[PDB]
RNA sequence: CCGAUAACGAACGAGACUCUGGCAUGCUAACUAGUUACGCGACCCCCGAGCGGUCGGCGUCCCCCAACUUCUUAGAGGGACAAGUGGCGUUCAGCCACCCGAGAUUGAGCAAUAACAGGUCUGUGAUGCCCUUAGAUGUCCGGGGCUGCACGCGCGCUACACUGACUGGCUCAGCGUGUGCCUACCCUACGCCGGCAGGCGCGGGUAACCCGUUGAACCCCAUUCGUGAUGGGGAUCGGGGAUUGCAAUUAUUCCCCAUGAACGAGGAAUUCCCAGUAAGUGCGGGUCAUAAGCUUGCGUUGAUUAAGUCCCUGCCCUUUGUACACACCGCC
């Protein structure tokens, strides 16, 4: 909040910004939205073939 | 001359009435005859089963 | 009272059972121990009610098929629809019930005089229509 | 084997009439030693008619400002209304106070919003818990107008209240009231 | 929220979130917190107990000269999700009851768009314009006033008494503060003098180390009183003694002795409140050289009633009417 001294006045400047996300921090807060949902992605792990026994 | 006291069992709570909801009527079954079954508005904390006591019998029966 | 779940758990309840339908199971501490590493939860209570909401929509599904996506549901659906065909049509009756007049249609189209038609006798009466107004 | 402040055994009371029989609570399965319970009883809807009728009537026994948590002192006041009314009567201080909670329950009353005939445009009966409800509220009331601006003690005035409403005479006001309720709900017919 | 659906896809608010209270004999840690055990002791029983009982008496992080974290503290974690059972439900969203559980609704904080000629220029070296600016509306000093009283109103405190007052004894808290940049003014143990308010010396504490184991009040247990404007009430008023200050008169506050006035529960009206709540009851902080009938918090005792309604006062959504749009305190 800033206030400018103009000739007929006092005007009040306000500005909010909204940082983004960011995991490094340096930029915004590391912590997600408390409500932001994010989901890993899965893979196939599909295995439609006959069992098999791998000696290693 | 006078008509005795007599008992009576809720059987079903139908809702509030008195438009403040310091009333309940409920449907309410009699012991002498158990087929008997009337509709009775009474007042304070109810829940089905209990037993109270019909001072006069037939009052008035209103669905909500 | 009260209890009503918002969007947020409910998409993210869909959305997790949707992709690791294999993994979940009906057990809500079982469900709520596989959410940490299937989803960055930031509170341990939404993960917890996401966890709950996906133990009735699990119960749900295995109950019938509930709209989110699930790929055993859908290869059941799929073979419940582009199969069974009976291995005898449904439109190849040995006599197929005629109307005289669809008869006359047919001949007129020359379509007529077909084995496989048995004329019917026309009904008589005219009594069709629904009896005007109430009553 | 209960024996409520020491004595006055619970299992021989009785109940006279079934319409409070499952409100009151001096059965075994509510005796206890001492009348002061922090049981959490309003928590819930009718929670308190589990509530035994001696804690009860030490619950509603405090009141007018005063003694609003003097609880041990209304404790106090409810063993000696026992010791007067067991001296005077000779029969069971619980079993007094159950017959009095019987006959000072109203069994009708009157309620209604609009144009009042006497007092209430409908007659209505009452529940058996608004029933217990009303009757203690009245014999505390009675004992209280009673012990307020004379020599006679607050002990003396609940225990001679419950030996009155124990019988019926005209002479307690929780069933001058209660006749009161009934005339006007009777009028309200 | 489920669902329908000329809408689809979103955004804020709500929720989510943070703090707080409740369970963790599970983990970490404790000489600025303790517990248990042991050893010196002190006292009772000593008939005889004797590993008898009490100790907020002294010790065992005095460094080898005990362990441990239950109690206290505070961190990381867990735990509660309508999860399980039954019923209702379009068998969906959910609701009701119950089991197990510390908990099946703990209280706050934050809080949308649009506004009000709502309040503050007496918070600011925030400020436009106007006014004043040397006989000042600047600033400083002395005195007075902001208290002034035929009266009306608001927030409160004390009461009207025996569910009490007095006298004595017994016995229990938690918030939280405490020595100053200017800035002088801190919380106080113990000893002595005084009847009290106070005073005089010795210390401790910049603090889980000292006040302090915060020996609080109410309550509890006994005494006197005895239904009277009485030992209820302590207003008014006289005299005297201290404390703060530069100064106490229009009495700062406190103490002592006298006076016991209205007040015997309060018309019409009207406020607040659903569980550790109302209320009774004291104790901290702010104001403070002196000080609380105020306010903000804390603990102690602990209920009656209710789990409903739109009747009064209002609020939200939909339909509807409108001659209103400064919007019914309208218009006419
Ligand atoms: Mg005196």
């Amino acid at each position: 909040v800033r206030h400018v001294l103009l000739r007929q006045g006092v005007l009040g400047i306000k500005v909010k910004i909204m940082l983004p996300w960011d995991p490094t921090g340096k930029i915004g807060p590391k912590k997600p939205l408390p409500d932001h949902v994010s989901i890993v992605e899965p893979k196939d792990e599909i295995l439609p073939t006959t069992p098999i026994s791998e000696q290693k | 001359r006078v008509q005795p006291i007599k008992l009576a069992r809720v059987t079903k709570v139908l809702g509030r009435t008195g438009s403040q909801g310091q009333c309940t009527q409920v449907r309410v079954e009699f012991m002498d005859d158990t087929s008997r079954s009337i509709i009775r508005n009474v007042k304070g904390p109810v829940r089905e089963g209990d037993v109270l006591t019909l001072l006069e019998s037939e009052r008035e029966a209103r669905r909500l | 009272m009260g209890r009503v779940r918002t969007k947020t758990v409910k998409k993210a309840a869909r959305v997790i059972i949707e992709k690791y339908y294999t993994r979940l199971g009906n057990d809500f501490h079982t469900n709520k121990r596989v959410c940490e590493e299937i989803a960055i939860i930031p509170s341990k209570k939404l993960r917890n009610k996401i966890a709950g909401y996906v133990t009735h929509l699990m119960k749900r599904i295995q109950r019938g098929p509930v709209r989110g996506i699930s790929i055993k549901l859908q290869e059941e659906e799929r073979e419940r629809r582009d199969n069974y065909v009976p291995e005898v049509s449904a439109l190849d009756q040995e006599i197929i019930e005629v109307d005289p007049d669809t008869k006359e249609m047919l001949k007129l189209l020359d379509f007529g005089s077909l084995s496989n038609l048995q004329v019917t006798q026309p009904t008589v009466g005219m009594n069709f229509k629904t009896p005007r107004g109430p009553v | 084997d209960i024996k409520l402040f020491g004595k006055w055994s619970t299992d021989d009371v009785q109940i006279n009439d079934i319409s409070l029989q499952d409100y009151i609570a001096v059965k075994e399965k509510y005796a206890k030693y001492l009348p002061h319970s922090a049981g959490r009883y309003a928590a819930k809807r009718f929670r308190k008619a589990q509530c035994p009728i001696v804690e009860r009537l030490t619950n509603s026994m405090m009141m007018h400002g005063r003694n609003n948590g003097k609880k041990l002192m209304t404790v106090r006041i409810v063993k000696h209304a026992f010791e007067i009314i067991h001296l005077l009567t000779g029969e069971n201080p619980l079993q007094v106070l159950v017959n009095a909670i019987i006959n000072s329950g109203p069994r009708e009353d009157s309620t209604r919003i609009g144009r009042a005939g006497t007092v209430r445009r409908q007659a209505v009966d009452v529940s058996p818990l608004r029933r217990v409800n009303q009757a203690i509220w009245l014999l505390c009331t009675g004992a209280r107008e009673a012990a307020f601006r004379n020599i006679k003690t607050i002990a003396e005035c609940l225990a001679d209240e419950l030996i009155n409403a124990a019988k019926g005479s005209s002479n307690s006001y929780a069933i001058k009231k209660k006749d009161e309720l009934e005339r006007v709900a009777k009028s309200n017919r």
